[PDB]
RNA sequence: GUUUGACCUCAAAUCAGGUAGGAGUACCCGCUGAACUUAUAUCAAUAAGCGGAGGAAAAGAAACCAACCGGGAUUGC
RNA sequence: GUUCUUUGUAAAGUGCCUUCGAAGAGUCGAGUUGUUUGGGAAUGCAGCUCUAAGUGGGUGGUUCCAUCUAAAGCUAA
RNA sequence: AUGGUGAA
């Protein structure tokens, strides 16, 4: 019988701030315009640069077909970083 | 402020338990003395102390060589509840709906996560069930408005009470779990979000006059288990929800039936899948570079057509969505 | 290394002798049955036993129609060293590692091998949903020397590997495995069978009790008939 | 040094013999409070809506064990080697020898208590055993005798 | 197993449930305790001091009293 | 008095027949050094070398008999 | 004598 009762039917305090949500997407389409396809020279710089101090966490690519879209194993790391930031934000 | 070690000593609780309590209460830092002092009155601390006492007693019993006593102790034990902690952090339902973004993201990420030593298969199954319930509710209400297939995944946006909450779902491909991420911290968020989503789903079902939790179609659960297999029993706003009304589509093997079926159901169409085998369709969703069937009774289309139609609500002509030709560029809907 | 006591050696020897006798008897009976000299044997017709949750036992005969089966290692008996006769069969299916599982085609020629390796593994017929979930959750592709066993990630990799038989995506492999396709044998061998995670996967106060309970339940759910005409035991693999 | 009666203890059984004895004793663990309570509740429930044989358990009470000895009913007696009031157990080995009841000295009273659901058991003895373990009981008795009376025949000598 | 848990012991908690201090003191129960006063004896196992409860306190149902036809807890006259 | 409950092969008492049948140790006592009494058998109390048996031991009178069972405790008059 | 008080 759990979760069988309505609970309703908070950050206004000056010393409390709400958790800011992440911004929208940054044009990471699986089939984006060729302009978003970063050049190899700039892609090399993106790869070489350190982590967590990068403009983007991804390299947009022009995939021929939807069925050719690969997986994304870095989503776990991004979610872990978001979880860390949620409880490690000195508001 | 009081140092983290000072706060832990004042709470005389384990570091992992202290982190769990901080995550549950949303405390942030080097923490304010008043907040830590108030947190000491939470019943969760008493539950953690009871858990520690039970753990030591069970270790004693097991070492002594009495399995029956340990089994009896485990059976009588009960887990703590987060029902009341939710209300204080989210006094109003709209706040919970607004915050549901991270909860949905984490639940969907964990649903596709393969079973591992860190997380038992029961948690993954519960997350998958919660995701199925949420998807069924969204499809019934036809609240999907924005679809953006990306490298990270497909960015969904459900207009639950007009809050247009944006959530992401990763692909179904296997994921190589990195060792950098600590699942212990993520598990607390998983549990909190699971409880919050359970409560929110119950509230939504009650508001919509639907019995919760609905059962799952067994015959479908042996073939196309997922969103479609979760049948719901009770007892327009935008053109997007009205597109493909009374339409039947044939999804090919290559296409992600799981992603397409949800969108088709939300719009109001019907899905017939070849994989389910392992007739009266106006369109067939195929991704083969070249197809040999070529039946005039079916209008072959690509998923980009449905994506663009949902994003813009246009029902755009299929002049640039035939098989074997490049699709138009896909842009961010926001 | 650590000193080895006599009790363990004696127990291992006795268990190995019992297993060898069982295997010899089963092989002799199967060879005679294949020769059609069924005049004097305990039983001729094959039997398959299905056990499911309370527990219900169903005994059914085996027909010549091909069927899809899933086999998972069990790491048993405890004190039985795998004999050469079973070692060859396990090596052929490369299921030596514990918790490993693979898909095989059920045929008359495979029934004696399944009977021989019956105690060591648990078999059953999974549903389409279970097969799809297992394939989409875990997988391995050997990539270029080729010492890498990177997990399946891209559909284009599938095209590169096989290509010829239209296997261009994971769904093609899923269909070929679930259905009695021509490329069922080819894809299965290249699939690098899955390495399923162990059940308890933990150690501690609660973990020890859970493992003890699981071991206790295993004995009731799974049994070693050791009979010459022991039917193949099948469980609900969909639960796993 | 210590008198001959002292230092008689600490000459316990070897690893294998002690392990076998504890394994045999673990098959006759007396029902704990919860087990007995649930059995009684089940019996009451059966009686509410509408012939068992003699139960078998290990006798361990110091007074109870001493009463069992001197009547030749006991077959095996286990003696703790870490009894703080040593006088409570100094006489047990000699009394058992006089009565002829086989006896052994085991390491730790807590080990005896564990097999009887008690924090500390001074002694643990067996009176009656099932027919299945009767041969095992005789074999253990013979092994204990061989390893204690003959191996440690000087335990009662050389201060 | 270069490792875990038990038995035993020793300490901490502004933890939970509990109690002793002191006053009063005529009577009681124990320790201690002198001189005047009178020819070891005697004031005197008293005065004072110390510790402990009550409305009374101690003692109390014989390793008793008796040598009789035996009596039968202690207590006070 | 009025009643509501009784509970279960539960408990207790008497006579007969059979089989068993357990009692307090640095304790008594002796020795020695102080205290107590008007007490001749300092009994009683106090330090300490020593320290026993269970058809036994203590208390007494006569060559045997008489009484009790100490080294634990409660009890209103 | 007992019990206490003060103090170039």
């Amino acid at each position: 019988e759990n979760y069988q009762y309505d609970l309703w039917g908070n950050d206004h305090v000056m010393h409390l701030r709400a958790p800011k949500l992440p911004p929208p997407t940054n044009e990471e389409s699986y089939n984006p315009p060729e302009e978003y396809l970063l050049s190899p020279e700039e892609k090399e710089a993106w790869e070489n640069t350190e982590y967590s101090e990068r403009e983007r966490n991804f390299i947009p690519q022009k995939y021929s077909a939807l069925r050719k879209v690969p997986g994304y194993g870095e989503s776990i790391r991004e979610r872990f970083e978001r979880s860390l930031d949620l409880y490690l934000a000195p508001r | 402020f009081i140092t983290r070690s000072q706060a832990v000593r004042k709470l005389q609780v384990s570091l992992a338990d202290f982190r769990r309590l901080c995550i549950f209460k949303g405390i942030y830092p080097f923490y304010y003395a008043k907040d830590i002092q108030y947190l000491m009155h939470e019943p969760v601390l008493a539950k953690f102390r009871e858990h520690k006492t039970f753990a030591r007693k069970l270790t004693r019993a097991l070492g002594r060589g009495e399995v029956s006593s340990a089994k009896r102790l485990e059976e009588n034990r009960d887990s703590y509840t987060l029902d009341h902690i939710i209300k204080e952090r989210y006094p109003s339902f709209p706040d919970a709906i607004r915050d549901i973004d991270d909860a949905l993201n984490m639940l969907f990420l964990f649903s596709n996560l393969p079973s591992t030593n860190q997380v038992s298969s029961k948690i993954i199954n519960d997350a998958q069930k919660i995701c199925n319930q949420w998807l069924a509710y969204v499809a019934k209400e036809r609240l999907v408005r924005k679809v953006f297939v990306s490298i990270k995944g497909v960015y969904y946006q459900a207009n639950i009470k007009g809050e247009e909450v944006r959530w992401l779902v990763p692909f179904k491909f296997p994921e190589n779990i990195p060792s950098d991420v600590d699942f212990r911290i993520m598990l607390t968020f998983l549990e909190f979000y699971s409880t919050l989503l359970h409560f929110v789903l119950y509230k939504l079902y009650t508001d919509s006059g639907l019995i919760y939790p609905p059962k799952l179609d067994l015959k479908k659960d042996k073939i196309i288990s997922g969103l479609s297999s979760y049948i719901l029993e009770s007892r327009y706003d935008s053109p997007v929800a009205s597109l493909f009304s009374a339409f039947v589509f044939y999804v090919s093997r290559e296409v992600p039936i799981d992603i397409l079926e949800f969108l088709i159901l939300s719009c109001g169409g019907n899905v017939i899948s070849e994989a389910a085998m392992d007739s009266k369709v106006t369109h067939q969703i195929v991704d083969r570079p070249v197809l040999k069937n070529k039946v005039a009774g079916r209008t072959y289309i690509q998923p980009q057509w449905i994506f663009d139609c949902i994003n813009k609500g246009e029902l755009v002509p299929a002049n640039k969505y035939l098989p074997g030709e490049a699709l138009p560029p896909h842009l961010s809907p926001w | 290394n650590k000193f080895v006591r006599a009790e363990s050696i004696v127990a291992k020897t006795l268990a190995t002798s019992r297993e060898k006798e069982r295997i010899k008897r089963v092989s002799i009976l199967e060879d005679k049955k294949a020769k059609n000299e069924t005049q004097h044997i305990a039983s001729g017709k094959d039997f398959i036993l299905k056990i499911t949750e309370g527990l219900i036992r169903e005994k059914t005969t085996y027909d010549g129609k091909p069927a899809l089966l899933f086999i998972v290692r069990v790491r048993g008996p405890l004190a039985v060293n795998i004999p050469n006769k079973a070692f060859k069969i396990l090596s052929l299916l490369r299921l030596v590692e514990t918790n490993t599982g693979v898909f095989v085609k059920l045929t008359k020629n495979v029934y004696p091998l399944l009977k021989v390796i019956a105690p060591y593994v648990v078999i059953g017929k999974p549903s389409l949903s279970s097969i799809r979930s297992l394939i989409q959750k875990r997988g391995r592709i050997i990539y270029k020397a080729e010492p890498h066993e990177i997990v399946l990630n891209d559909n284009n990799i599938v095209e590169e590997q096989l290509g010829d038989h239209g296997i261009i995506c994971v769904e093609d492999i899923i269909h070929e495995i679930a259905t009695m396709g021509e490329s069922f044998s080819v894809c299965n061998f290249f699939l690098q069978p899955f390495k399923l995670n162990r059940e308890v996967s933990g150690f501690g106060s609660l973990n020890r009790l859970r493992k003890i309970k699981q071991r206790e339940a295993e004995s009731r759910t799974r049994q070693f008939s050791n009979a010459a005409t022991a039917p193949v035991i099948e469980v609900d693999i969909d639960s796993l | 040094k210590v008198p001959p009666t002292i230092a008689q203890f600490q000459y316990t059984l070897d690893r294998n013999t002690a392990a076998e004895t504890f394994k045999l004793f673990n098959k006759y663990r007396p029902e704990t409070a919860a087990e007995k309570k649930e059995r009684l509740t089940k019996e009451a429930a059966a009686v509410a809506e509408g012939a068992s044989p003699k139960p078998y358990a290990v006798k361990y009470g110091l007074n109870h064990v001493v009463a069992l000895i001197e009547n030749k009913k006991a077959k095996l007696v286990l003696i703790a080697n870490d009894v703080d009031p040593i006088e409570l157990v100094v006489f047990l080995p000699a009394l058992c020898k006089k009565m002829g009841v086989p006896y052994a000295i085991v390491k730790g009273k807590a080990r005896l208590g564990t097999l009887v659901n008690q924090k500390t058991s001074a002694v643990a003895a067996l009176t009656e055993v099932r027919a299945e373990d009767e041969a095992a009981l005789a074999k253990l008795v013979s092994t204990i005798d061989a390893n204690f009376a003959d191996k440690y025949d000087e335990v009662k000598k050389h201060w």
